[PDB]
């Protein structure tokens, strides 16, 4: 609450997972790709859209 | 004759090569090579058959 409520800068504070060997961070993980060679701009929008 | 590789260039997202070879018709036959002229130290243009 202290800082993620600043327009100054994001301050996302968090704890590591149960087994540190895989992560630094809990929950899920994935990658959006570019199989067409659409270029950076589309994929960047796709990230936000998503 | 021996298509020289010079550097890369991006193509639709991807690093690919840039080759530099003489025209097809200038490397077909034994006398076809006498066509290729070189530089002369004194600025002039020395032939290959020389």
């Amino acid at each position: 609450m202290h800082f993620f409520s600043f327009k100054d800068a994001m301050v996302f504070a968090f704890a590591p997972p149960s087994v540190l060997e895989l992560g630094n961070a809990t929950g899920f993980d994935l990658f959006l790709q570019d199989q067409a060679g659409v270029g950076h701009e589309v994929l960047l929008q796709a990230r936000n859209k998503f | 004759w021996g298509s020289s590789y010079v550097n890369d260039f991006i193509d639709r997202g991807r690093v690919k090569r840039v080759y530099l070879q003489g025209r097809p018709d200038a490397r077909m036959n034994p006398d076809d090579l006498s066509k290729w002229y070189v530089r002369n130290d004194k600025g002039e243009m020395v032939p290959f058959n020389a």
